[PDB]
């Protein structure tokens, strides 16, 4: 939309950090 | 509670990955019809 | 039971995603090799 | 296989918005 | 227990299908440069 | 990283065998 390729790899990190914390939790 | 919440972050990261996929297929597409032209 | 069936749906989802990077693997690869045969 | 980019769309949107309604309710 | 599996293994399809969307954006982008400088 | 696409395609496939197992039980 307005993403860009260096927004779209700092979501996918931030969500990917989110997930690993509720599964272990 | 914790499933719930791994199920929302995980449907906005196969949004991001449709996102990318699409981007892609529109930029290999150009690839292709560029070189057929040339 | 929601959750059950919204894994259900991802896996779907996931299948998808996976069909399209295959597909756009092929035709970059397909790319690479004819401009390298240039 | 038979699958298109215009079908892979439409399923993309079908199953989103499944998982939308199902992570709602 | 079961779904928690699920979800543990979704994320590491999720992981591969972000490295082959990362692979492939490269490529396509190295391809665009390479006609770009031609 | 040492990743190639044949082992992806083995992962992918392993790792959607081992989901549709657990979805089923």
């Amino acid at each position: 939309n307005n993403m860009t390729w260096m927004e779209w790899d700092r979501e996918i990190n931030n969500y990917t950090s989110l997930i690993h914390s509720l599964i272990e939790e | 509670n914790n499933l719930l919440r791994a199920i929302e972050a995980q449907q906005h990261l196969l949004q991001l990955t449709v996102w990318g996929i699409k981007q892609l297929q529109a930029r290999i597409l150009a690839v292709e019809r560029y070189l057929k032209d040339q």
